[PDB]
C-alpha cells in the first residue's frame, strides 16, 4: 500500500 | 576554526537547494505554520476543535481534500490516515530532489523512503504545533491536545506520542533551512532493514550530515551541541514509529483512500 504510493509517486 | 572556504560554499549551496526543494514540495511551511498558531499572519484565521459541538460545527465548516462513520473518533483518524498517504507523496517528491537520491538502486530508494515517512510525518506535525494543539486541513482547522486525547480509547492515544516529541523538538527552534537537512539526513539512513547497496546510501548521509552540522552552528549561536541534540532526536523518532505501529496493529484487528482505489 505504502510501496505502491511510493513506487508511483517516484515514476 | 571555521572558514569560508570552496568545501563550506558547496554544503551552503547543498543547504540552499534542499530548502528550495523543501518550499516546493511542502505547502505550509514552519514559518507560515508559526505565523498562524502566534496570529501574525493577515491569512484567514484557522477554526478551533477544542470539544464535541466545535467538532460538529468544523466538520461542515473545515471542507477536507477527502470524505462515512457514526462515530467522530474514527472520522477523525479516518482524515489523519488520508493526510499521511498526501504527506508520503510529498515526502518521495522531496527526496528525488536530493542529489544522488534518484542514482541509487529504485527498490533501495522505496525501502529508505517506506521506514523514513513516519520519522518525517512526526517531525512536520511539530512545525503544525504548540502545546494547545495541531493545525489540520492545510491549516483551515486547528484541533487542541485536549479533545484528541478525550476521544474513547484505542483513539484518545494515538496522538499524544507526538504531542509529547513536538513539546521537547520545537523547544530547539529550527526553521525550515534546518529541517531541510535534517529530513533530507532521515531519508538517507543506510540502516534499514532489506537495503542492497548501503555504502552509496552512507556517502550521501556522510554528505548531508556536513551540511547539517554547518547549518546549526551557522543558524544557532546559542547551542554549540545543536547537531548531536539532532541526532539523539532521530534515535528517538524510531521509538515513537514503534509505539505508533504497534497501536496500528490494535485499531486494525479492534475497530473497522482514492489512490489505494486506483
Ligand atoms: O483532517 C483530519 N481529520 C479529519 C477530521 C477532522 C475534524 C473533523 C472531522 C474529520 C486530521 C486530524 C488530525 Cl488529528 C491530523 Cl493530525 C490531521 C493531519 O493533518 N495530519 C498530518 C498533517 C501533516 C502531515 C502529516 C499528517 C488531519
Amino acid at each position: 500500500g505504502l510501496e505502491a504510493i511510493i513506487r508511483k509517486a517516484l515514476m | 576554526h571555521m572558514q569560508l572556504n570552496p568545501e563550506s560554499a558547496d554544503l551552503r549551496a547543498l543547504a540552499k537547494h534542499l530548502y528550495d526543494s523543501y518550499i516546493k514540495s511542502f505547502p505550509l511551511t514552519k514559518a507560515k505554520a508559526r505565523a498562524i498558531l502566534t496570529g501574525k499572519t493577515t491569512d484567514k484565521s484557522p477554526f478551533v476543535i477544542y470539544d464535541m459541538n466545535s467538532l460538529m460545527m468544523g466538520e461542515d465548516k473545515i471542507k477536507f481534500k477527502h470524505i462515512q462513520s457514526k462515530e467522530v473518533a474514527i472520522r477523525i483518524f479516518q482524515g489523519a490516515q488520508f493526510r499521511s498517504v498526501e504527506a508520503v507523496q510529498e515526502i518521495t517528491e522531496y527526496a528525488k530532489s536530493i542529489p544522488g537520491f534518484v542514482n541509487l538502486d529504485l527498490n533501495d530508494q522505496v525501502t529508505l523512503l517506506k521506514y523514513g515517512v513516519h520519522e518525517i510525518i512526526y517531525t512536520m506535525l511539530a512545525s503544525l504545533m504548540n502545546k494547545d494543539g495541531v493545525l489540520i486541513s492545510e491549516g483551515q482547522g486547528f484541533m487542541t491536545r485536549e479533545f484528541l486525547k478525550s476521544l474513547r480509547k484505542p483513539f484518545g492515544d494515538f496522538m499524544e506520542p507526538k504531542f509529547e516529541f513536538a513539546v521537547k523538538f520545537n523547544a530547539l527552534e529550527l526553521d525550515d533551512s534546518d529541517l531541510a537537512i535534517f529530513i533530507a539526513v532521515i531519508i538517507l539512513s543506510g540502516d534499514r532493514p532489506g537495503l542492497l547497496n548501503v555504502k552509496p546510501i552512507e556517502d550521501i548521509q556522510d554528505n548531508l550530515l556536513q551540511a547539517l552540522e554547518l547549518q546549526l552552528k551557522l543558524n544557532h549561536p546559542e547551542s554549540s551541541q545543536l547537531f548531536a541534540k539532532l541526532l539523539q532526536k532521530m534515535t528517538d523518532l524510531r521509538q515513537i514509529v514503534t509505539e505508533h505501529v504497534q497501536l496500528l496493529q490494535v485499531i486494525k484487528k479492534t475497530e473497522t483512500h482514492p489512490l489505494l482505489q486506483e
